[PDB]
């Protein structure tokens, strides 16, 4: 392996994967533990490098080279005298997770040797490393599911202490398992997480949610709309979009599972703006958050903003993705406007109406669509020949500087005496980037929804507000970080404050 | 006393008493600072209000001196000038002033507080007003404006022309200058504090003026148009009005040629040839003339009056091209006073690096395949300018995969990081075998790095990381495949002839062409995020078929994959190309962070990426050539015709050039110029008839009409302004030579860039220690003239001044430069060197033709003439050079010849490509120091670029003054030296003693003499002058010659003739005569071609018979632009009598002194056939050496 599994257990205790007590592929765990000894000594002896490491990756992965000045071969010699005591009939090969957390964690001297080696890459379907693999079956525990149907003494089976480890999915406690049922040798592997298939309008659709079943108190059988901010907060579709996720869906199965491992790009381009944030030279700390029209992205942002405050001590400021435009209905022939930040927040209530809605609702009525029905069964030819002109009123504020561009309002609201410092801008699309704000960084949203479906279930708007999702939509590639609300929460946790 | 009395100003020839009454008031004048404010500032000078005479062409103009009130009497500072945000976080959005405003400079006082806003404001102002306005190339400002006026005087013969009266009326402020500049404190020093802040400026603008007086472009009336018309530019803010008027007051030449009618052009073929003239019409069409209207328009509200009724005159009055050229270059002198452009980088930054939206919106590609974080891993366009695009884009994938394949990426970025082994590669495995690294890259910012420019704003250009170009190194591999596979691109080495500009020399020569020129500099600005998606998708197209196993920390493995129509995951194989150009691709920041004084760290608005490197010059080719050869995909696909032949994306330009029907050139033209309105740039192409326009040149039916402004003789931008007298004398004679062309007369620029020499690069610096003080000035002043300084006791050592003899300007190791005529014994006088002359060896001819060759052929004499050459003072000069007291300077120095190239997209390729070939030479280089014989650095290959990678990189100051200790050893060595000094006479130089006597029989022209006599291909070679007579001679130029010099310079990266003083060729003998079983490795440290080393291995045994034989001479390629480099057209020119054939065999050494003969006398040659005289002594030295030593570089 590439990480020593004795030394490091509790991480592979976290796939699911326990070790098998200390047969000939059992000596062999102990004889690459040795391997990674001698190797930790040889590297932190020569200033934190290998040598000569394709000897090594040979000596090691292969198996077919001995050696017989004082700093260059003394240390190699020394590798084949333990490697030619093992005895194997050949190598032992480099094995290495898909988990890009794992693949982040590899020492040094094992990253001199997987230039020179054919690794071994076990995938990963949800997170969790398959057990059907050769080296997992041969050197770790394999698993066992408890069920509400499979549920029985350990005798009914074939299942030892020294082979097997209990998956308990039934959803009882685990010490009432283990007492009731005569489980007290087996080991029981922790999940922390949360696995949940709901129903669809085009399917099945599974999610991943980071908090526990204890925590997350869904059972089976239970509304999309309860604890629809816990899920929105800490879940993930692992589908393709456009999935049927809708406001009725029901739970089909919960089970628990590995918690996911946040993305090391999201929290870098987090902690990028949080050292703004922190430090005294940048005057303004300005994130600009881009997400399709009907992810419910308010709703998160604006206890992350809450969280920012508590974590930072000074005030965060928080523009919604509509106030330009619920500025501009009020203020498009007023003279000398009022960029005051409380009076643009107080135009940012959701009873006023945007200016694109009232361009957009024009456009739709002058083509003759006013219901959900008529749009939907126009052609593809007919949505892009709307869309373009709907590009035509985005460009007139996009395109100058004048007292009412967006520019302009962004620029006043940015530069002002009595606004916060560390602002938080939400966006609709990438060609408002030259136009929100001086930040270095921008990220792009996800969350579990489907934006064609929130905004087709909703029954205020309707018409206006999927064609202005599907402009956006046409407008907003993925050419900016993808993060999770879950992964800008753990940025904050993980984030050291003063 | 004054320098217009002198016996050199009414003769201009340097006799006994002429040399040295000029020599002596240019060393009053080099030296003595009453003496310079005396000679601007005197009493005995009467000024000009009215003045009167001809304009450019001949006709009479009436101008009126006038200095506006606004300058004389300034405002007091307005702090609103520059007004700050309310926040105070940076300057107002709309502010209209981003460099100086005309204030009066006592009034920019700061009363605040240390560490307050407004302290940092003010001191970065006054930072701006006397620290961004120090840049003199050579001395002093005032030396520089000495010299001009010196020039002016003594070639007008008069006092009374009027840039002296602006000169006087602006600086006369007193008994003093009314500033100073300092060299310690690297700032201006004010001395009248009621003065205007702008006045530093004027000085540069006043020196650039009289440059183009003796240039010939402007007269002394035009003179005056051009100095009222800077100075009404002068208020408020004098460069932000020149950068409003810059191209409206020049693009008036359109309707100027419309309006002349028919002109007679020369024609010329493919092969770099004049074949013929033709009488073509220059009338434009009806969809070029709509234009004119909003022309006069603009012209008529925006310029100054003066300025508009001088362009309303050239309309007018212009009878014949030549006419529109000579009032073209009058306007473009108007215009530009060649200064660099500077401010605080503040100021500028917003509208450099800004981002903006244009004539519409971009949108998305359809994503047909995707990551599991919805990351797009393949994608296509449904309808629009991306499916234009990829309709040529996709042609070129599944042939740009067999090239990505074969090659290995994680050695090209050892390369990359050793450029620019084991510990390397240690490094390697610890830092970029991690997905940390990853993180890193998007964690760290991006600096900006800005380059200041003449005539245009500072741009902001992108500069070398580790980390930022680790994610885009993979889609800059993939996109610069296409330039080998495709024509539009020109990346291609300069040769710097006329060469060069051939193509659209032949263009402009044909019968029914359109052409199209797009100022493209602003595009990185226009490219939004959604504008990059277009190179994303053909990128994205060649990783899909791409197969690299790791480009770490990437693997190849099954990745879980959703796809289009498919409900879950899928799993495919995908690569590591395709793991790393996804990544970059779907992370995407172009935000620029720079660091002020003032307000901390200041960023840019996402979306725009500047265009310097290559990985984003690549994206700005390749983005290009497939929307303007889709839309001619797409014409096809309509039914329509295609009448685009060539397209040349240039640095800054795109060149089309339309052939066909008057309808169809318009209807491509009208669509290209609609599709990159559609894609998100509003871009304006000039389209012309009969002329075509770049940058530094503008090629009119077949003619070059040459920028002169672009060259600044007088400010520089590096501010390494260093008493370097090698180093200044090189760059000096490179700018002379680099005018030459675009000059109208360049015996004005031999004249002033003579009293540059001899007044700004005279004198020079040297600490002597305090016991040997007088007997070095007793020892050194035979020869030289010396001032003393006072002896302080306190320190070890005193400065003592040495200013040079004047004759060391035209000395052949030392400062090299054309001559004049010096009388000899007879009272004849050597030929005046022309612009044309050879230096090298070539300039000790001199010495000997001073010395009468005319008089040692007759006598059998071989010695010298020692009397004449000490009383011109050569045998000081030539003592001052041997004692080698100046400042030495390397080849990588000697290969900044600074010679504007015509593309600079050549320049961004140039830095991050060749990695293997210069690893390679690393290598030969390190190794080959191992085994014992090592080579300087400036030899092996990958230096010069290492050098300047790595040299900005550092915030040090390399600014110290320059002082030459004479210890007791470099006094010895003086003692030695100049008790026994004469001119010391080597072997070789039996080969300058030759002699051309005037036959009596006039010599055929070639027959492009008369297809040339019509309209000037230059401005210099007008009908009856010295550039067209030598191009009638010696009709240039060879194209087998140029594309064997560009052949051998793809390898090396510059082409330098052979010589064998050259430090290659010295270490290269030495490893050849001790241990020849390294000559491989050698020739690969040096990277030698398969010709070279054979040139080199003639050389080697050449030179252990014989030594140093060669007939050594150094032409410049822009020195010779449209002539030839051949010396066998010298051949039928010259007479060789029938009694040189019996004794020796080198005919072609006759034809190259024949050549550098009449390239030197091309000043008094009529066209009398000439007759070669050779010395005993020549003939005898020439038959004891095979001809190949002599020439090793020629195959005979
Ligand atoms: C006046 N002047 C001088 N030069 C040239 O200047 C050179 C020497 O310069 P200077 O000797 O003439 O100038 P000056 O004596 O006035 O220097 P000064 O004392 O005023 O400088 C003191 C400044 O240095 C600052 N400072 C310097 N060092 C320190 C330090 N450790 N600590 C604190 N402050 C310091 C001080 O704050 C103060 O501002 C000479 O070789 C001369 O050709 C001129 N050239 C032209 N063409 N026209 C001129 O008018 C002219």
């Amino acid at each position: 392996f590439a990480i020593d599994p004795l030394k490091h257990s509790k991480l592979y205790e976290e796939y699911g994967l326990y070790l098998r007590p200390h047969a000939p592929t059992i000596r062999s765990i102990k004889y690459a533990s040795l391997i990674h000894s001698m190797l930790a000594k040889h590297a932190a002896r020569h200033n934190g490098t290998l040598i000569n490491p394709r000897m090594y990756a040979d000596m090691i992965t292969l198996g077919n080279t001995k050696v017989t000045d004082i700093v260059t071969y003394k240390a190699l010699t020394e590798m084949s005298t333990l490697i030619e005591s093992f005895r194997l009939p050949s190598g032992l090969a480099l094995i290495i997770f898909d988990d890009e957390k794992y693949q982040s964690l590899i020492p040094n001297y094992i990253n001199q040797l997987i230039a020179y080696t054919q690794p071994h890459i076990i995938p990963t379907w949800q997170g969790i490393a398959d057990f059907s693999d050769t080296y997992l079956r041969s050197y770790f525990k394999r698993p066992f599911e408890l069920t509400a149907s499979n549920l029985a003494a350990p005798q009914k089976y074939n299942l030892s202490p020294m082979t097997r480890s209990i998956f308990n999915n039934t959803g009882r406690e685990d010490a009432v398992i283990r007492k009731l049922y005569g489980y007290g040798e087996y080991v029981f592997i922790r999940y922390e997480g949360c696995l949940i298939t709901w129903t669809g309008i085009y399917g099945e659709v599974t999610m991943m949610v980071n908090l526990s079943k204890r925590d997350l108190g869904l059972d089976v059988g239970d509304d999309y709309l309860k604890e629809y901010k816990k899920l929105l907060f800490y879940g993930v579709i692992t589908d393709a979009i456009p999935s049927g996720i809708s406001a009725r869906s029901t739970i089909m199965k919960i089970s628990p599972h590995k918690m996911m491992n946040p993305s090391g790009g999201a929290l870098a381009v987090l902690s990028k703006f949080l050292e703004a944030v922190v430090s005294t030279n940048v005057i303004n700390a300005t994130l600009v958050v881009y997400a399709e029209k009907g992810a419910g992205k308010t709703s998160f942002l604006s206890t992350y903003a809450e969280q920012l405050s508590l974590a930072s001590g000074q005030v965060v400021g928080h523009l919604s993705s509509d106030a330009y435009g619920r500025w501009l209905a009020k203020n498009k022939d007023v003279e000398e406007p009022s960029f005051a930040y409380d009076y643009v927040l107080s135009l940012d209530t959701d009873d006023n109406e945007s200016y694109y809605e009232q361009k957009a609702s024009e456009l739709l009525i002058s083509h003759g669509i006013s219901e959900v029905a008529q749009y939907e069964l126009l052609s593809v030819r007919k949505k892009i020949k709307m869309m373009d002109e709907m590009n035509e009123v985005l460009i007139a504020q996009l395109e100058n500087a004048d007292t009412h561009s967006e520019r302009n309002f962004y620029y006043m609201v940015s530069t002002g005496k009595t606004t916060p410092r560390t602002l938080i801008v939400e966006g609709h699309f990438n060609a408002q980037d030259a136009t929100i704000a001086r930040t270095d960084t921008t990220v792009l949203l996800r969350t579990i929804n489907d934006t064609t479906q929130a905004m087709r279930d909703r029954q205020r708007g309707g018409v206006v507000q999927l064609f202005l999702r599907d402009t956006y939509y046409r407008l907003l590639p993925a050419l900016h970080t993808t993060v999770y609300p879950f992964e800008m929460l753990e940025s904050i946790r993980r984030w050291k404050w003063v | 006393t004054e320098l217009y009395n002198t016996i050199f100003s009414e003769t201009r020839k340097f006799t006994r008493e002429s040399f040295k009454e000029i020599e002596h008031l240019t060393a009053k004048l080099a030296n003595d600072r009453v003496a310079r404010h005396d000679f601007l500032f005197n009493n005995s000078i009467a000024l000009i209000s009215d003045y009167s005479g001809e304009d450019s062409n001949g006709n009479q103009l009436q101008a009126t001196v006038t200095i506006p009130n606004e300058i004389t009497n300034p405002k007091e500072y307005d702090p609103s000038d520059y007004p700050l945000a309310e926040d105070e976080s940076f300057f107002k959005q709309g502010h209209k002033y981003d460099y100086l405003v005309t204030f009066r400079a006592g009034s920019l006082t700061n009363t605040y507080e240390p560490k307050t806003k407004m302290y940092k404001l003010h001191a970065a102002l006054d930072k701006l007003m006397h620290v961004k306005q120090r840049k003199s190339r050579f001395a002093d400002l005032w030396r520089e404006l000495c010299a001009v006026i010196a020039s002016l005087d003594v070639w007008y013969q008069t006092t009374n022309y009027p840039l002296r009266t602006y000169v006087k009326l602006l600086f006369h402020k007193g008994d003093e200058f009314p500033f100073y500049e300092s060299p310690s404190q690297d700032k201006i020093i004010f001395n009248d504090k009621s003065v205007a802040s702008i006045l530093p400026t004027f000085v540069y603008t006043c020196c650039q003026v009289g440059t183009a007086i003796m240039s010939g472009i402007l007269t002394h009336v035009e003179s005056i148009v051009a100095m009222n018309h800077f100075l009404h530019c002068a208020k408020d803010s004098y460069i932000d009005e020149k950068l409003k008027i810059k191209g409206i007051g020049r693009s008036w030449y359109q309707e100027a040629l419309h309006n002349v009618g028919r002109a007679t052009v020369p024609v010329w073929s493919q092969f770099n040839e004049v074949i013929g003239h033709r009488t073509k019409t220059t009338s434009e069409p009806h969809f070029v003339s709509s234009t004119f209207i909003s022309l006069r328009a603009k012209r008529a509200e925006l310029l100054y009056p003066e300025f508009n009724e001088y362009i309303n005159r050239a309309l007018r009055l212009s009878k014949t091209q030549n006419d529109v050229a000579n009032y073209y270059a009058a306007c473009r002198a108007m215009t530009n006073d060649g200064t660099f452009l500077a401010t605080l980088t503040e100021l500028s930054l917003d509208a450099a690096v800004f981002p903006r939206i244009e004539q519409r919106l971009v949108t998305r590609p359809a994503v047909l395949m995707s990551n599991t974080r919805h990351e797009s891993l393949k994608q296509k366009y449904a309808n629009g300018v991306g499916s234009i695009a990829q309709s040529y884009l996709s042609s070129f994938t599944d042939e740009i995969a067999k090239r990505v394949n074969g090659i290995h990426h994680d050695e090209a970025w050892l390369n990359f990081l050793t450029t620019s082994r084991i510990v390397m590669q240690a490094v390697f495995a610890r830092e970029y075998r991690t997905p940390e690294r990853i993180f890193k890259s998007l964690k760290a910012p991006i600096k900006l790095v800005e380059r200041q420019q003449s005539d245009r704003r500072q741009r902001a250009i992108s500069g070398l990381d580790n980390d930022r170009l680790f994610l885009s190194f993979m889609p800059y591999t993939i996109g610069k495949q296409i330039y080998d596979l495709n024509d539009n691109a020109a990346q291609g080495k300069q040769a710097g002839n006329a060469f060069d500009i051939g193509e659209m020399l032949y263009w402009t020569s044909q019968r029914n062409v359109l052409l199209s020129s797009i100022d493209v500099a602003g595009m990185d600005a226009s490219v939004t995020t959604n504008t990059k998606d277009i190179y994303n998708t053909f990128v994205l197209d060649v990783a899909s078929k791409c197969t690299v196993p790791r480009f770490g920390p990437y693997y190849a493995k099954n990745m879980e994959v959703f796809e289009v129509g498919k409900r879950q995951s899928q799993v495919k194989y995908v690569n590591a190309a395709w793991q790393a150009c996804a990544l970059e691709a779907a992370n995407s920041q172009t935000s620029t962070s720079y660091e002020s004084e003032i307000f901390g760290q200041v960023k840019n608005a996402e979306g725009t990426y500047p265009s310097g490197r290559a990985d984003t010059s690549t994206h700005h080719t390749v983005l290009l050539q497939g929307l303007v050869r889709g839309n001619e995909l797409k014409r096809a696909s309509d039914g329509k015709n295609s009448c685009l032949t060539t397209i040349k994306i240039l640095g800054d330009d795109i060149m089309e050039i339309f052939q066909g029907n008057e309808n169809d050139t318009h209807d491509h033209a009208v669509s290209n110029a609609s599709i990159l309105n559609e894609s998100g740039f509003a871009t304006t192409a000039e389209l012309s008839q009969n002329s075509i326009v770049l940058l530094q040149q503008l090629v009119v039916n077949g003619t070059f009409w040459g920028f002169a402004d672009r060259i600044s003789l007088w400010t520089r931008e590096d501010t390494k302004d260093i008493g370097r007298l090698n180093l200044a004398m090189m760059e000096l004679n490179a700018l002379i030579d680099d005018l030459l062309f675009r000059v109208r007369r360049p015996e004005g620029l031999k004249m002033l860039g003579f009293f540059c020499g001899a007044i700004c690069l005279r004198r020079f610096t040297l600490s002597v220690d305090n016991k040997l003080y007088d007997s070095t000035y007793n020892n050194l002043s035979k020869y030289m003239t010396l001032v003393k300084y006072d002896k302080n006791p306190d320190f070890d050592s005193t400065l003592m001044s040495l200013i040079l003899p004047l004759a060391w300007l035209f000395m052949p190791r030392g400062g090299e430069y054309p001559a004049y005529p010096f009388e000899r014994r007879d009272g004849t006088f050597t030929e005046d060197e022309s612009m044309f002359t050879a230096r090298g060896a070539y300039k000790r001819r001199l010495l000997y033709d001073v010395s009468n060759i005319r008089e040692m052929i007759q006598q059998n004499s071989m010695v010298l003439d020692d009397d004449l050459l000490h009383e011109y003072g050569f045998t000081g000069a030539l003592l001052l050079i041997d004692l080698n007291i100046l400042d030495l300077i390397d080849e990588v120095k000697k290969e900044d010849i600074s010679p504007v190239k015509v593309n600079e997209l050549a320049t961004s390729l140039e830095q991050l490509g060749k990695l293997g070939e210069r690893e390679k030479s690393r290598r030969a280089a390190s190794d080959l120091k191992i085994r014992g014989h090592a080579l300087s650095n400036d030899i092996v290959y990958g230096y010069g670029l290492q050098e300047k990678i790595q040299k900005s990189a550092m915030a040090t100051k390399e600014t110290t003054v320059q002082s030459k200790r004479v210890s007791s050893r470099l006094h010895e060595v003086i003692v030695a030296k100049t008790r026994d000094y004469k001119i010391p006479t080597m072997p070789a130089d039996a080969l300058h003693l030759y002699e051309f006597e005037v036959e009596d029989v006039t010599v055929d022209l070639l027959p492009h003499a008369k297809h040339t006599s019509y309209s000037n291909l230059a401005y210099n070679m007008s009908f009856g002058s010295d550039g067209w007579f030598a191009f009638a001679l010696l009709g240039g130029l060879d194209r087998s010659a140029n594309l064997l010099r560009l052949d051998v310079a793809s390898i090396r990266g510059n082409y330098h003739k052979f010589s064998y003083d050259d430090p290659v060729f010295k270490q290269g003998y030495k490893i050849y005569k001790s241990d020849a079983t390294l000559l491989n490795d050698f020739f690969v440290a040096i990277s030698a071609g398969p010709k070279e080393q054979g040139i080199l291995l003639r050389a080697f045994a050449y030179y252990s018979l014989y030594g140093n034989v060669e007939y050594h001479y150094v032409l410049s390629p822009r020195q010779l632009f449209f002539l030839s480099d051949n010396p066998v057209s010298a051949e039928r020119l010259v007479r060789i009598p029938p009694s040189y054939y019996v004794s020796t065999q080198c005919r072609a050494l006759y034809n190259i002194f024949s050549y550098l003969h009449i390239l030197r006398s091309i000043t008094s040659n009529q066209g009398k056939r000439l007759g070669m005289v050779l010395h005993p002594g020549l003939i005898a030295y020439v038959r004891g050496t095979s001809q190949g030593a002599i020439l090793p570089e020629a195959d005979n």
